[PDB]
């Protein structure tokens, strides 16, 4: 027995539709759905059994081929709380659960205002030592890591203020060397032309 | 507690000829719980070299097996079973009748 | 429910460890897996009945037993030469039906124990030139030279624990990734007002939670020993 | 052969 | 003609303490091919017919590993079945468990089965369908909606319709030399006087393989069950089987009757008398 999932991997933005796949060369009497965020216990969602059936929970369908062979998983108006590992498995003859490999999610948020710039942040409890923050970019710009072994560049995260009803992307650069300047920080990845570097 | 009593019979594997090597059997059938005695013997003497097959069971949930020996008939020699059980007071005898 | 302890779990190589697994939701099927990062599942035994076992995928290196229907422990020997991973465990009503995961535990092994080390802390304050840009201020927190990455980040105003404005690192980052026991750098921010920033009766607080050495292990060296603690920074409000 | 998966009553 | 592959189980408690004995037979058509036994040395699954032996080590060992599981589920369902019912520790009792599928002439599925015993009588069984269960009391309605709500007979039919016919397939090609053997009865008849108005007739079958025959006795019209006395057919112990159908009938009229044999390895249906 074998299961095979497609896409490996998807990457895709606030309020779009989506559906994900599990096939096989033969038939399953049980399959269940999880769901992972990493460091964690998988959580269940699901299962079916019945040849044509459709379950719902939240904002997530799932549907079970006629003849047993496969399964989709389709997400409606998908949120950044949809982001995440998603496995399928199946009843195995030997006494087991038959796993698929997995469809890596990211639901990236829309940034109505994109406002590009690279700041620079001062230690509170300290002389010296600081901290450049490449902050507002849109959610398809790339972030690249560096070609010192000196210089040391996140990845980015996303930040939610609630209550203000805003959402922005982030990186962090810093080094010990002593030249280093925010202005030449992310020099290796594409960035926006029209970036904001403060005078 | 449903329990049944063994069907008992005694018969060689191929027609008896005197002189001629042969197989003698008892087949016991039909009963319940598993457990049971059974002993082949010669003028009225325990056979020791007896052989039996692999427990099994009937649709109906009864047991059954078959008991055997080589042997070679002759005109004086008398052969029976004995069979104990749960649902029999004492042992039970069994003949050989030669016709069956 | 179902249970591991601990969360985070830390050896040298060589020492046999064995991990917990408990349930009291009455099945009888148990499950061990393996997974390495950014990876899938990876099955390493099974168990379908109480008094009876059987080989996963990945079995070398490894033991289990289940003389009990509530508990399935696990033994990683002197295994192969790849025991550090994420291990979960699971189980179900029958074997081959649906399964329910425990929270899993992290286990790192190590070369030496004079490798472990804890994090230093600091926060950056919000500068002026994004302040006066969006009206809006983004204090940074560092936590740095930490081995290993079994570390919780939180950050906390006026006496409070927040989660509205912040984002941590999903992963940390290898300070000299040519070396295989390479300690880790990881970093969060916190995004507020500029009225919020600018009163100076706000408090604001970056805590790291690591988990070190233990009253078990000796410390025959000159530096303090790495033992699970805390570790802080602040700072507060400044007008203009 | 027999059934790979087992069961309670 | 038609085909099929059975197994077989038993599980036995003793007072204590004591520990309980297990035992597995399995069975194409009538001829007995492996056994399992807890009491007994090996601890393996071992082989009882020529044809099985060419086997492998990967076949040997699977099979090994499968029937120790079983046997460790019906030590657990013991102590289940004893709570249920109510019952002590000093006691013996029993449960069975029999699983299999039918093929027809063309090797092709037909039917499937699987069902329980405990004490002697019908505990639970899987309906032709392979959907539905049938449970005989209150505690095996316990048994049902537990196996209901984890989908045990969807997993069980999959079994007995697919992997369970090819098993069966691959034994009947290996072992051709004698499991595709059908061997004609070797017939004749007996006569013993009892009284003077009445006398036994027995109509013997003998070396005939597979098990399945009719023996029936008629005069002039159709079937009578008049002291008709039959006996269950018996295993020969090399291959084969043995049966008789014995009347008594009124002396004198000891011509008028007839004895039929229908078995497959005949190519005509056999009728035979006494003759003076």
């Amino acid at each position: 027995q074998l299961l095979e999932q497609s896409p490996q991997f998807l990457s895709i933005q606030e309020g779009e539709n989506l559906t994900v796949y599990c096939n096989s060369s033969s038939v399953f009497s049980s399959l269940q759905w999880y769901r992972q965020e990493p460091g964690e216990g998988p959580v269940l969602l699901v299962t079916v059994v019945t040849g044509g059936e459709v379950k719902k929970l939240k904002r997530l369908t799932f549907q079970f081929g006629d003849a047993r062979k496969d399964s989709s998983l389709h997400i409606t108006a998908a949120q950044p709380g949809d982001t995440g590992l998603y496995l399928c498995a199946g009843a195995g003859s030997q006494g087991n659960l038959i796993f698929g490999k997995g469809t890596k999610l990211s639901v990236k948020p829309n940034i109505q205002n994109p406002d590009p710039a690279v700041y620079q942040l001062r230690d509170s409890k300290s002389s010296d030592k600081s901290v450049c923050l490449f902050t507002d970019f849109d959610s398809q710009t790339n972030v690249s890591q560096s070609k010192d072994s000196d210089v040391y560049i996140t990845d980015k995260t996303v930040l939610d203020m609630r209550s203000m009803d805003f959402k922005s992307n982030s990186a962090v650069a810093w080094s010990n060397k002593s030249d280093f300047a925010c202005a030449n920080a992310f020099n290796n990845s594409i960035i926006p032309e029209d970036t904001f570097f403060p005078s | 507690m449903i329990q049944r009593t063994p069907k008992i019979q005694v018969y060689s594997r191929h027609p008896a000829e005197n002189g001629k090597s042969n197989f003698l059997n008892c087949y016991v059938s039909g009963f319940h719980p598993s457990d049971i005695e059974v002993d082949l013997l010669k003028n009225g003497e325990r056979i020791e070299k007896v052989e039996h097959s692999d427990l099994s069971f009937s649709k109906d949930w009864s047991f059954y097996l078959l008991y055997y020996t080589e042997f070679t008939p002759t005109e004086k020699d008398e052969y029976a079973c004995r069979v104990n059980h749960v649902t029999l007071s004492q042992p039970k005898i069994v003949k050989w009748d030669r016709d069956m | 429910g179902i249970t591991q302890s601990p969360k985070y779990l830390f050896r040298k190589e060589g020492q046999n460890v064995t991990l917990s697994c408990e349930q009291n939701l009455n099945h009888d099927a148990m499950y061990w897996y393996r997974q390495d990062p950014g990876q899938g599942l990876r099955l390493i035994y099974y168990s379908q009945i109480v008094n009876d076992f059987q080989k996963g995928d990945i079995a070398e290196g490894y033991s289990v037993s289940r003389e009990k229907k509530e508990s399935f422990p696990l033994t990683v020997t002197s295994a192969q030469k790849n025991p550090t991973a994420f291990y979960l465990c699971a189980s179900s009503s029958r074997a081959s039906y649906e399964q329910y995961f425990g929270p899993g535990t992290r286990l790192t092994v190590t070369e030496d124990l004079k490798n472990v080390f804890p994090p230093e802390v600091a926060v950056f304050e919000p500068s002026e030139a994004e302040i006066s840009h969006t009206q809006k201020a983004t204090l940074v927190c560092l936590a740095t030279g930490f081995y290993p990455d079994h570390v919780e980040l939180s950050w906390w105003v006026n006496g409070k624990e927040v989660h509205s404005g912040v984002s941590t690192d999903p992963q940390p980052l290898k300070e000299q990734p040519a070396l295989n026991d390479s300690r880790y750098s990881l970093s969060s921010r916190l995004r507020v007002s500029a009225t919020f920033w600018q009163n100076p009766r706000n408090h604001f607080r970056c805590q790291v939670q690591f988990y070190g050495l233990s009253e078990n292990d000796e410390w025959t060296q000159d530096r303090a020993k790495p033992v699970t603690q805390i570790v802080s920074a602040e700072a507060w409000g400044r007008a203009d | 052969g027999i059934l790979g998966f087992v069961f309670t009553l | 003609g038609s085909h099929s592959m059975r197994y077989f189980f038993t599980s036995v408690s003793r007072p204590g303490r004591g520990e309980p004995r297990f035992i597995a037979v399995g069975y194409v058509d009538d001829t007995q091919f492996v056994r399992f036994d807890s009491d007994a040395a090996s601890q393996r699954m071992e082989p009882r017919a020529p044809w099985i032996e060419q086997e492998g080590p990967e076949y040997w060992d699977g099979e090994t590993r499968k029937v120790k599981a079983h046997s460790q589920t019906h030590r657990v369902d013991l102590g289940t079945l004893r709570g249920y019912y109510n019952q002590s520790e000093a006691g013996s009792h029993t449960v069975q468990r029999m699983y299999g599928c039918d093929v027809g002439s063309d090797w092709r599925f037909l039917r499937g089965y699987h069902q329980y015993a405990y004490d002697g009588k019908d505990y639970i069984a899987l309906k032709e369908d392979l959907r539905s269960w049938t449970a005989a009391d209150m505690a095996a309605q316990t048994t049902k909606h537990k196996w209901e709500a984890a989908h045990v007979a969807e997993q069980l039919r999959a079994y007995l319709e697919g992997t369970c016919v090819e098993w069966l397939r691959r034994y009947l090609e290996n072992g051709k030399e004698t499991l595709q053997r059908t061997d004609a009865p070797k017939t004749h008849m007996t006569h013993h006087a009892v009284s003077d108005h009445e006398a036994t007739l027995r109509c013997w079958a003998l070396s005939f393989y597979p098990a399945e025959i009719t023996l029936t006795w008629q005069r002039d019209g159709e079937d009578q069950t008049q002291d008709t006395e039959l006996v269950e057919t018996r295993p020969a112990g090399d291959g084969t089987f043995q049966k008789w159908a014995a009347v008594v009938v009124p002396s004198g009229q000891e011509q008028r009757y007839t004895c039929h044999v229908q078995h497959e390895g005949l190519p005509k249906p056999l009728t035979l008398r006494w003759e003076p």
